């Protein structure tokens, strides 16, 4: 009956926590959210405070000016029925423009108008949330780390729903926003390329996703098993090694033959998610564009 | 050779079988019991692979490939060269794993850590002895277990797919993307607080954990914390291995038609089912 | 053609990643070492990473890795063989020596500090504000080793502050003085307190802080230590 460290057995509540100042102009901040004792077993109780400023203002309307584009879609496709709307939900589809109005933005509203409209809102949602990546990371005076492997998921989805698209000649070939619309568009693309297995782009993704998952797992049950001796605490072991992250690296050690350091974990945690979207991207981008089939281009390798 | 600090760590101690006899290192390699356990089983299947290669007709590691009894066998035994060997392969490779595993173990005690470590390796141990055996019995063959080849596996993860369709449509599989997925995320957002609070802009001192904290807070309204996103990554990553294993301990044994149509339980509900309009009216 | 090309290119880059990677968690531990401290002849086929340097933030200076590494004390061990590779037994007491699974690093002999520049970690009894929100306050029952025998009564609960979190529970002793112990290692029960690693007679011998409103580094260390190696060294004393 040890314990383990999943939940906490008691939990503990002081003055709200408004941060760290800095550079950061605290005319954006908002005051503290409320605690939720619910979070406090696994996390930190604390909601809040949030930093909205323009740029984020900006993000959050365009957000929800695509999610609305597309619910309001969802309504005309249920005749304004609740009953019917939530029955097919997952039914529902905004598509794009056919592949007759290739790059052009002449399609009508409800055969393709809309879909660009939803996009555009995505586009500049997706991207002003960068920038404010970058920008809070930026007044604390902190790496720009969280920027630079956002910019992969964010190749990805560039790449699946702008560039490909624009490297075909036509917005036809994005993805559709619907739950199971963008399941069929994901087997459909994978049924006309050949063989989603023979792109060693798409195999790799799968490598490092799978290898995502492995190295979280690796990692968190690591920083728990040595939470006895102040294991998380880990930008204090960079700085001042302890029997925390001694115990941790020759555990690895002892088992596989080699190890990490507290830092050094987090370097090979960061590529081995980054990795997952840049060699998808690639994947999705080559395809069709400069091959058609997987598998022929697998047989010559040309 | 020993890191700097190791040599008060590599005491006597911990072992779980034989007291003192395997109570060494090879190199940075610890040897349990264990450890003899894992090698045994693993040079054995190694070997028989190797076997299996030759009679197969290749030393091409990407032709090499090993398949299970033919469906005809059921859950009998079958001659080696076909489905025999993989019947002792899989054996070896459950050896192999489950002895990595009570190693961790051993390390574990002689280090004085939880045991949090080898606990996850068995969700793994567990998807693993899914395809190859849960599933299997419940289906009444060995013949419905993946092939042991590169590329082999792979065609039989598509094939065993489709099925069922679509197999996007399996609702245990989404459970099991999404955490994948949000793992991926997560793993990602980790290795770049850390860092950015560890190396800052050029001249900066460390930030501190509270930097991380007022970073996570000022671009999304909350931070988990540095406990929290340990017990985090954990768990999305657990949670992935084990919607993996429950949506295919349930495939091909208590649902067996297409996936897609599974969905219909919900559209059929009485108070909408005869509804007009929509996407299906 | 493209496709190949940016395979070709993709095998390159990831071996020179992996080869940063690996370079990069050579900062600690390294140059590998015999068992008798001595540089060892094979080091491997990865060369050490030009150092690097972190400014440390309250005026407590820079950390260069990799440098020069020395255990900065004793190591109560001798060899239990004559050749390479096997077990280093304990030349006195493990618990108290601070080997094995009792082992403790040499950190710095000041505690931690948040952002702000006070101490991370204060009793709670002086942390203004803080409290217990939800489970079992654990303050004022009886603590329990694994011989299931008391060893002390509860009396506060050391807290970070600035992670708003138990770290540890501070037990008082029959001779009245008070000993830290990790939170992870203990088990908060409705009626009890209950340690499954150390005896009722080893509460006495868990490392002492100088000051009673904050614990620096080494003595966390050293609690945390001794308390953990109590799970193989007092084996003999635990029951169930
Ligand atoms: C293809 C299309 C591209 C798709 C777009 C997606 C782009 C995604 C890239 C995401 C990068 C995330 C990495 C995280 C990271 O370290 O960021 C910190 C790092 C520093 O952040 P900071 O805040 O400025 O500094 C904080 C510290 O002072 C300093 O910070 P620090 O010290 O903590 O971190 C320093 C770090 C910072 O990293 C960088 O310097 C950025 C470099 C990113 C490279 C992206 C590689 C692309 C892979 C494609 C492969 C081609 C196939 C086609 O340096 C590295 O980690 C080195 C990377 C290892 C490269 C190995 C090279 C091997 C080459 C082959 C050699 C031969 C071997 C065999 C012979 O960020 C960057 O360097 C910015 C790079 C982003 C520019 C994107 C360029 C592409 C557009
Ligand atoms: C799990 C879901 C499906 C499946 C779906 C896929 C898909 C889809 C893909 C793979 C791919 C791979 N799979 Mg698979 N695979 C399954 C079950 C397995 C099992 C198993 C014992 O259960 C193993 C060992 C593998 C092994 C592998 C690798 C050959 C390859 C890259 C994996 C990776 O990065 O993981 C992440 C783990 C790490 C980074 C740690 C490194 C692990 C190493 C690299 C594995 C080497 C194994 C070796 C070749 C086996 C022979 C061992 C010898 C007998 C000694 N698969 C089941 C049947 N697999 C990818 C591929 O590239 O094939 C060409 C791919 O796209
Ligand atoms: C039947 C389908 C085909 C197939 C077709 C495809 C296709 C097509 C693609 C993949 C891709 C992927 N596939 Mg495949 N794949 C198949 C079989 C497999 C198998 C398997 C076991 O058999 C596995 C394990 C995988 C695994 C994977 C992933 C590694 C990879 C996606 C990574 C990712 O994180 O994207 C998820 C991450 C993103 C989509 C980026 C998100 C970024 C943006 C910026 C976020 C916007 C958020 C927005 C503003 C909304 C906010 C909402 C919030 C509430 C606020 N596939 C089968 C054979 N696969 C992708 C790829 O890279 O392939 C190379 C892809 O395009
Ligand atoms: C066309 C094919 C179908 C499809 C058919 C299937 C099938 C069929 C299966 C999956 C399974 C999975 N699919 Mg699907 N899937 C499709 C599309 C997708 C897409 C996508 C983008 O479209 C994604 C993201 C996924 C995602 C996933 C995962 C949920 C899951 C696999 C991970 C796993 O089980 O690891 C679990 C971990 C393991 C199996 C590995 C454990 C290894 C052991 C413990 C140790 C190995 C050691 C080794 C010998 C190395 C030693 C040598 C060296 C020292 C390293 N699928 C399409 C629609 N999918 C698989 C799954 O759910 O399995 C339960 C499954 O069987
Ligand atoms: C939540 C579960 C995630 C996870 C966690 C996890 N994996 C782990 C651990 C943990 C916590 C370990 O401690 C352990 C580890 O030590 O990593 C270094 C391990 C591990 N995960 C591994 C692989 C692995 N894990 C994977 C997945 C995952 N691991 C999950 C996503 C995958 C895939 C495909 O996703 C793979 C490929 C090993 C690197 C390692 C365990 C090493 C080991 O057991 O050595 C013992 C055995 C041998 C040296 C080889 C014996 C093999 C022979 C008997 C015959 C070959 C068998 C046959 C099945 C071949 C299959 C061929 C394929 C082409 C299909
Ligand atoms: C390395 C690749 C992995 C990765 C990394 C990654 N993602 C990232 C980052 C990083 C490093 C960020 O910094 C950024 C981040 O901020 O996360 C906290 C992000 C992020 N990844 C996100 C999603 C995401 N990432 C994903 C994937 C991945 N991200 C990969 C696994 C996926 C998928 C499909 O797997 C998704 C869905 C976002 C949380 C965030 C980017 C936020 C953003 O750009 O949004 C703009 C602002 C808005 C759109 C507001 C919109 C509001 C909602 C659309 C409506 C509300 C929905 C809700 C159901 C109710 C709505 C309320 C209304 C009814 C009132
Ligand atoms: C913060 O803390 C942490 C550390 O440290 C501070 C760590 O290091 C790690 C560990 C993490 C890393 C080192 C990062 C790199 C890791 C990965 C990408 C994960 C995938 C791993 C691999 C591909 C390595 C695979 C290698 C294996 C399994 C070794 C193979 C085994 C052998 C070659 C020898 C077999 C040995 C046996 C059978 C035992 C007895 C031996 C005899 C000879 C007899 C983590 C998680 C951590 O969180
Ligand atoms: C120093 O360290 C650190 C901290 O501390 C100082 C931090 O604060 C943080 C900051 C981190 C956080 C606040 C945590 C971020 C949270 C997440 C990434 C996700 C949390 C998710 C939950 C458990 C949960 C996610 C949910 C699922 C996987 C299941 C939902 C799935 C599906 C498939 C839908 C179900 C059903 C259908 C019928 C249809 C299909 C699906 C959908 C509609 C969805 C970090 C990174 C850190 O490093
Ligand atoms: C309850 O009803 C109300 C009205 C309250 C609602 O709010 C309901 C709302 C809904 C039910 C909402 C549902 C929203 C979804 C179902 C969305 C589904 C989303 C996915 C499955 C999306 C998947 C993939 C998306 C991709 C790849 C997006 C790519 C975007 C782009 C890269 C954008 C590129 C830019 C374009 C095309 C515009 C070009 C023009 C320029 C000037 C830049
Ligand atoms: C300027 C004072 C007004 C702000 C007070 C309102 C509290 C909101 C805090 C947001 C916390 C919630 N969140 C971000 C998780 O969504
Ligand atoms: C997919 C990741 C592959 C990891 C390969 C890295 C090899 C580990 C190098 C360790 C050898 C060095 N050592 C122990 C002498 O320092
Ligand atoms: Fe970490």
């Amino acid at each position: 009956a040890e314990y383990q460290n999943i939940f906490s057995q008691v939990q503990v509540r002081g003055p709200a926590d408004l941060g760290m100042t800095e550079d950061v102009n605290l005319a954006n901040r908002s005051g503290v959210g409320p605690f939720s004792t619910l979070l406090g077993w696994f996390g930190n109780a604390q909601l809040g405070p949030i930093y909205l400023g323009s740029l984020g203002v900006l993000s959050l309307f365009s957000g929800l000016m695509w999610f609305f584009t597309i619910g309001i879609w969802f309504w005309y496709q249920a005749g304004w029925n609740p009953a019917v709307f939530l029955r097919d939900l997952f039914f529902f589809s905004l598509e794009p423009p056919a592949p007759e109005y290739g790059l052009s933005f002449a399609a009508p509203l409800k055969e393709g108008g809309l879909w660009l409209i939803a996009s555009f809102f995505m586009f500049v949602a997706v991207w002003s949330w960068w920038g404010r990546t970058y920008l809070r990371a930026q007044a604390l005076g902190m790496g720009k780390h969280t920027a630079w492997a956002f910019l992969s998921a964010i190749w990805l989805w560039m790449v699946l729903g702008f560039i490909r698209p624009i490297l075909m000649g036509s917005w036809s070939e994005a993805v559709p926003y619907g739950i199971f619309s963008h399941l069929d568009w994901t087997n459909n693309f994978s049924l006309v390329h050949g063989n989603l297995r023979y792109n060693p782009f798409h195999d790799l993704s799968i490598a490092f996703l799978y290898g995502s998952a492995l190295l979280f797992a690796m990692h968190g049950a690591t920083i728990l098993a040595v939470s006895r001796f102040g294991g998380e605490r880990e930008l204090e072991q960079i700085a001042d090694r302890g029997t925390a992250a001694e115990r941790a690296a020759l555990f690895w050690r002892w088992t596989m033959g080699f190890n990490a350091t507290m830092e050094g974990i987090h370097r090979w945690a960061i590529w081995m998610a980054v990795l997952v979207t840049l060699t998808g991207g690639i994947g999705i981008l080559l395809s069709g564009t400069v091959v058609d089939n997987w598998y022929v281009w697998g047989q010559n390798h040309g | 050779a020993l890191l700097s600090f190791e040599r008060k760590y590599r005491v006597p101690g911990g072992t779980l079988v034989g007291g003192n006899l395997f109570d060494f290192w090879v190199g940075p390699f610890y040897v349990g019991f264990f450890g003899v356990a894992t090698f045994f089983f693993a040079a054995l299947g190694i070997i028989l692979i190797a076997w299996s290669a030759v009679l197969q007709g290749t030393w091409n590691p990407q032709l090499i490939s090993v398949y299970p009894p033919a469906l005809e066998y059921g859950l009998g035994g079958a001659p080696l060269a076909k489905g025999g060997l993989w019947q002792i392969i899989t054996i070896c490779a459950t050896g192999a794993f489950v002895s990595w595993a009570l190693r961790e173990v051993e390390i574990c005690r002689k280090l004085g850590i939880g045991y949090h470590i080898p606990f996850a390796f068995a969700f793994a141990i567990l998807a693993y002895l899914t395809l190859v055996l849960f599933r299997p019995v419940m289906m009444g063959a060995w013949g419905y277990a993946f092939p042991y080849g590169i590329w082999t596996h792979l065609d039989w993860v598509s094939n065993t797919g489709y099925t069922y369709g679509n197999f996007h449509y399996n609702p245990a599989h989404m459970i099991a993307i999404s955490f994948f997925f949000t793992n991926a995320l997560a793993l990602a957002l980790h290795g770049a607080l850390v860092l950015s609070a560890a190396n800052p802009e050029k001249g900066k001192e460390m930030r501190t954990p509270d930097h991380e904290d007022t970073f996570f807070r000022d671009l999304v309204g909350y931070s988990i914390g540095t406990l929290g996103i340990h017990r985090l990554g954990l768990l999305l990553s657990l949670s992935a291995v084990f919607f993996s294993a429950l949506c295919m301990i349930i495939t091909g044994t208590i649902w067996f038609d297409q996936w897609v149509d599974w969905w219909q339980w919900w559209v059929k509900l009485p108070w909408w089912a005869n509804i007009p309009g929509g996407i299906n009216g | 053609d493209l496709a190949s090309l940016a395979i070709y290119s993709f095998w390159i880059f990831l071996a020179g990643l992996i080869y940063y990677l690996q370079t990069e968690n050579m900062r600690e531990g390294y140059p590998l070492e015999n068992e008798d401290g001595t540089p060892a002849a094979n080091q491997g086929p990865f060369p050490l990473p030009k150092p690097k340097t972190f400014i440390l933030p309250h005026g407590r200076g820079t950390l260069t890795v990799p440098g020069p590494e020395s255990e900065d004390r004793p190591i109560a061990l001798a060899r239990t063989a004559v050749s390479e590779g096997f077990p280093h037994a304990p030349t006195g007491d493990p618990m108290k020596d601070g080997v094995g699974p009792a082992s403790w690093v040499a950190r710095r002999d000041l505690p931690e500090l948040d952002g702000h520049g006070h101490n991370k970690i204060k009793p709670m009894k002086a942390a203004a504000g803080f409290h217990v929100s939800a489970g079992k306050n654990p303050i004022g029952l009886p603590v329990r080793g694994c011989d299931l025998e008391i060893a002390g009564k509860v009396v506060d609960i050391w807290v970070d502050i600035p992670e708003q979190m138990a770290r540890f529970l501070e037990v008082e002793l029959k001779d009245g003085s008070t000993r830290l112990l990790p939170m992870q290692m203990v088990k908060v029960q409705s009626n009890r307190v209950h340690v499954n690693a150390l005896s009722s007679d080893l509460f006495a011998g868990i490392p002492t802080i100088k000051s009673p409103t904050e614990v620096t580094l080494l003595e966390e260390d050293k609690i945390c230590g001794y308390v953990a190696g109590g799970l193989m060294y007092a084996a003999p004393k635990r029951k169930s």
